[PDB]
């Protein structure tokens, strides 16, 4: 359990985005965030590589498929300043 | 004394080139030339003076009009060099270009006018003044090499009293390079 | 220390999984695995050609598990 | 060796060509980077540009990039006051 | 051979002085004496006057100044000490490369007096092997003794000695020399050994022989065998000794030429090495 | 299942101009 | 014991006698050389590595009509990790 | 009722064909197999997309590069 | 005449072959070789020279060292690899 | 383990070719057991791109394909335990 793992675990219940390795990016509200970067979110808009965008009431992205995790600026300063 | 002068000229041509341009392996076409070449190249022991079982037809360059006229009109001795492959290094490899040059030299040594007419498939094609070989395409050069190989095989069959359908690709490569089957 | 993922809300629900070779599938998850393997009952193909081919009981490995969208209410 | 490069304006190149530039403040054992106020750059990079220095750029802010898609990272500028 | 070659291309044509001409004419006598040294420098030919060569282990039976000069030229610049040093370092390297395979804790570089290399009356230790476990040792046997009888004792430190000799015709038997010198130095009073158990390897440079007779432990036999094989095959100092001997003997052995450019050898003509056809 | 091919340093000890004890240093 | 009997023993027999072997990686490059050291993760450190691969002019004439050439490079000492290495074979 | 590890232990020495993930295949006698199922072939031939290019001798295929192995 | 085929190692091996680029109880592999600090294998004359220099306690002079360094640099340059100028001048 | 030999190769000017064709040549200052190469004053040339010189770089061991050391690397004395 590292400090980015603790930042992703504390980002549950807030607006966050997950950019996958295939090119699709799903931005929504996370619900479950494990230590292995498994992100289960609800009511997220997902945009594929073709340019189309859809909405989903529930989604679950794994840790290996999720390439990047865009976090909000609320937890970007505290308590992540002493690290 | 003539063999010693030729070995001294070869050693002077080797010493005139820098160390990055000096070769490390020498192939002597004549068997009576490697013996003074070991004596004349005693200052450079890193070169290998090896013999040659396949004699390259170097008289085809003197049988050509341009190089023959440049050799005949030169009243003073010089070291003017040239390029055997004009633009064959950017299109093909070094082994295939040398094989095509050896096949063309064997075809010119077998016949002057026949190989001169088979080298140009059309009457509109011409060679550059900076080049020696006529500029052709890949399929045209392949057809010219096939015609030269067929003429060399016909000359080998008419000269050695053998048939035409009894030599493979290795035998044709040995006959084009000068080796004996 | 291989912790299983939170797949209790997606159990016995018709969801669509994505395979990492640009593929998709749809079916009802009947359990979970610590290696993120999913057992899907009545799994239809739903490939990129446009035709869906039902198979039944199938298993998908966790290495190719890209995403999972719960089509049913969870 | 990353402890002397914490909270610095560094540019990390990903495995797909889409590089990020931001405050690399938090790292992990699996090389998971947490870049705050980071921007994206995939097509062009600003180094003595004649037409446009910031071309094809996207704002990201705080991004938690996993180490599976990370290749290398390099410092780009000094850290700010805030 | 190379008749009339010498060190100065034989310097045949010149305005040389008569004394210089006499010296040039006497040089082939030097070559002949060097060639026949093993059979005329023996004690059977000359009685008495057994004087060891300076800083060298060679004994000169009979005052032959020609042979003295030739041998000094061959062994110039402390070649005996360098040969012994090279042999001992090579053996230590071989033992380190196969350290754990025979249960050896470590090897040791004994402080050796320079003269030890050419000290025939007494001897010392060259290599010391230290063990983590007990080495059961066997009774003395020759290098070619395939069957050895095991001795009922063990040790922890094991000595290896290297003795170089220049055997004449009558005493070129390396095995007898190795056995005699092992049984002498071990029971000697001016030679101090770290342990009663060890191995002594005698090497005949004049005839290129080698033999060991000391006390052996299991696993050391093949290691020492291939070590001696490789050290006779590729020692630098031994190669220099051989080259100096060849130069002194003017033995220009004939050598073959490179393979000609056939139909199966032209494929190396297009490699990265610059090759030219003349 | 690894293998390393390393040569033997065979540190060559000094013979001339030592000014110390006759026997070689370890 | 088991270090000279596994599948990497061909990587150990060519590194014990310093024999020449050619390794084809995932980037379609064949590196031939004498392996000086190996490990459990196939991190092979070799000396005098000749890397031969296939190169293309990439439409030098403008119509994408060219032949690939055998390009070769030389390195003094290389340390290739076992991640990108696909296959390896000793010289016969 | 046959686990793949005794199946690979019994196929050691028998002529089989190991097809890698890149599409190549090694057809020869298997030597041994480790815990990560690494492939070691002796007297094998390298077939690229079903076309053999020549024998290699002693070949070693890694763990994360092979796809399947069928006993020929 | 065999090009480097993609996803194949037998073609490069064939091109390199055509180009000419190729008791307790044990069998101890006693291998003795001469190497230098640069890692290159040394000729027996070079190894003997190094051994003699180390034993005598004095190395080569500045001029000899410079000549050896220049020779090594030249060898490295030659082993790392005027036709275009001759084609353009003709 | 060969990672311990790369960890002891600090303050050495070497090159590293990555899996994307980017070759970075510089003086390596730090290397962990996961081949985390932290180098200073390096120059990286990407695939079909211009070389760029950076004062500090931190290349990961996962994306590192091969390495290249000069002829002055004592591999006979650094590969020992």
């Amino acid at each position: 359990i590292g400090v980015p793992i603790k930042v992703l675990h504390e980002a549950e219940g807030h607006i966050v985005t997950c950019e996958t390795n295939t090119g699709e990016v799903y931005r929504g509200k996370l619900i479950e965030a494990e230590d292995n970067m498994n992100c289960q979110m609800s009511n997220i808009t997902v945009t594929y590589r073709d340019g189309r965008v859809a909405q989903l009431e529930q989604v679950y992205i794994r840790g290996s498929k999720i390439r990047f995790l865009i976090l909000p600026d609320m937890l970007k300063n505290a308590p992540m300043l002493k690290s | 004394l003539a063999k010693w002068k030729t070995a001294e000229e070869v050693a002077a041509l080797i010493r005139s080139l820098p160390v990055e341009e000096q070769p490390k392996q020498i192939i002597v076409t004549r068997k009576g030339m490697l013996d003074p070449l070991e004596v004349h190249l005693l200052d450079f022991p890193n070169i290998v003076i090896k013999g040659s079982e396949l004699q390259l037809p170097f008289q085809a360059c003197l049988k050509v009009e341009k190089f023959g006229d440049l050799i005949l009109k030169a009243t003073e001795p010089q070291m003017v060099l040239f390029n055997l492959y004009d633009d064959w290094l950017k299109t093909i490899s070094s082994y295939t270009a040398f094989s095509r040059l050896i096949l063309i030299l064997r075809a010119l040594h077998v016949n002057n006018d026949r190989a001169k007419v088979i080298l140009k498939p059309d009457k509109t094609t011409i060679t550059e003044p900076h080049h020696i070989w006529p500029t052709l395409t890949d399929e045209e050069w392949i057809k010219v090499e096939v015609q030269l190989k067929d003429l060399i095989l016909a000359d080998y069959g008419k000269k050695n009293n053998v048939n035409v359908a009894s030599l493979t690709q290795s035998e044709i490569r040995d006959i084009i390079l000068g080796m004996e089957i | 220390k291989a912790h299983p993922p939170e797949l209790k809300k997606f159990m016995d629900k018709k969801l669509s999984l994505k395979l990492n070779g640009g593929r998709h599938v749809q079916g009802i998850l009947r359990g979970f695995d610590p290696f993120m393997n999913l057992v899907i009952d009545e799994c239809v193909e739903m490939a990129t050609s446009g035709q869906q081919n039902n198979i039944g009981m199938v298993v998908i490995r966790g290495n190719s598990i890209i995403m999972l969208e719960a089509l049913e209410r969870v | 060796k990353m402890l002397q490069h914490i909270d610095y304006r560094m540019r990390c190149i990903l495995q797909d060509g889409r590089i990020f530039i931001g405050t690399f403040k938090a790292f992990d054992k699996h090389m998971n980077l947490i870049l705050c106020d980071c921007d994206e750059f995939r097509k062009i990079k600003p180094k003595n540009s004649k037409q446009a220095e910031r071309e094809e750029k996207r704002v990201l802010g705080l991004v938690l990039l996993r180490g599976e898609n990370l290749v290398s990272m390099t410092v780009e500028g000094p850290p700010p006051k805030d | 051979w190379e008749k009339a070659s010498g060190f100065e291309e034989s310097m045949k044509w010149k305005k040389l002085t008569n004394a210089q001409r006499s010296g040039l004419n006497q040089i082939p006598n030097r070559r002949f004496t060097l060639w026949w040294s093993p059979t005329i420098n023996r004690a059977n030919v000359y009685v008495g006057f057994q004087v060891q060569l300076d800083l060298t282990g060679i004994f000169m039976h009979g005052k032959i100044p020609t042979l003295k000069i030739s041998l000094i030229q061959i062994f110039r610049a402390h070649l005996w000490q360098k040969i012994h040093e090279s042999i001992v370092m090579d053996l230590c390297q071989v033992f380190d490369q196969e350290l754990d395979a025979l249960e050896i804790e470590t090897v040791q570089k004994e402080t050796i007096h320079p003269r030890k290399s050419y000290k025939m009356n007494s001897s010392c230790a060259d290599i010391l092997l230290f063990a983590s476990y007990k080495w059961n040792v066997s009774r003395p046997s020759l290098l070619a003794d395939s069957k050895d009888v095991m001795d009922s004792t063990t040790t922890q430190k094991y000595w290896i000695d290297i003795q170089l000799r220049w055997g004449d015709y009558d005493s070129h038997d390396i095995e007898r020399y190795a056995r005699a010198k092992f049984l002498d130095y071990t029971t000697d009073n001016m030679s101090i050994y770290p342990s009663p158990t060890g191995v002594l390897i005698a090497i005949d440079l004049a005839y290129n022989l080698h033999s060991a007779y000391g006390n052996w432990f299991p696993g050391s036999k093949p290691l020492i065998q291939q070590a001696m094989a490789k050290i006779m095959k590729a020692n630098p100092a031994l190669y220099v000794l051989r080259e100096r001997i060849r130069k002194g003997l003017q033995l220009y052995s004939s050598e073959p030429t490179e393979p000609y450019l056939s139909s199966q050898n032209y494929g190396e003509l297009f490699s990265n090495q610059i090759i030219w056809f003349v | 299942a690894y293998a390393i091919n390393v040569s033997q340093k065979r540190k060559y000890r000094q013979y001339m101009n030592r000014k110390g004890g006759f026997n070689r240093p370890l | 014991e088991e270090f000279n009997t596994g599948p990497l023993s061909v990587l150990t027999q060519s590194v014990k006698n310093n024999t020449q072997v050619l390794i084809n990686c995932r980037n379609n490059k064949k590196l031939l050389g004498r392996v000086k050291a190996f490990d459990r993760h196939c991190n092979m450190v070799l000396e005098n590595v000749k890397e031969m691969w296939t190169e293309v002019p990439k439409s030098g004439k403008g119509k994408k009509k060219s032949k690939p050439v055998n390009k070769d490079r030389y390195i003094s000492k290389m340390f290739l990790r076992g991640d990108s290495v696909i296959v390896v074979l000793r010289n016969p | 009722p046959l686990n793949p590890k005794p199946f690979l232990n019994g196929l050691t020495g028998k002529p089989v064909m190991v097809k890698l993930k890149w599409g190549m295949e090694y057809k020869g006698y298997l030597v041994s197999v480790d815990g990560y199922m690494n492939m070691q072939l002796a007297n094998t031939e390298e077939y690229i997309d079903g076309a053999l290019s020549g024998h290699l001798g002693e070949v070693l295929i890694r763990c994360n590069n092979v796809l399947y192995i069928r006993g020929v | 005449e065999e090009p480097i085929v993609n996803r194949g190692l037998a073609a490069a091996l064939l091109l390199c072959q055509n180009k000419g680029l190729l008791k307790d109880g044990y069998k101890p592999d006693v291998k003795i070789e001469y190497v230098d600090e640069t890692g290159r294998k040394l000729t027996p004359k070079e190894a003997f020279r190094q051994l003699s220099h180390r034993f005598h306690g004095k190395g080569s002079g500045k001029m000899k060292t410079e000549r050896r360094m220049k020779k090594l640099d030249e060898e490295a340059l030659l082993k790392k690899m005027l036709g275009t100028v001759a084609l353009l001048q003709e | 383990k060969l990672v311990r030999f790369l960890m002891k190769l600090s303050h050495e000017t070497v090159t590293i070719e990555l899996k994307n064709g980017t070759q970075v040549h510089g003086t390596i200052t730090g290397v962990d057991v996961s081949m985390n190469t932290h180098l200073k004053a390096v120059k990286m040339t990407l695939k079909n791109r211009e070389p760029v010189q950076l004062e500090t770089l931190s290349i990961r061991g996962n994306n590192i394909r091969y390495f290249i050391l000069p002829d002055s690397l004592p591999l006979d004395t650094l590969l020992v335990d």
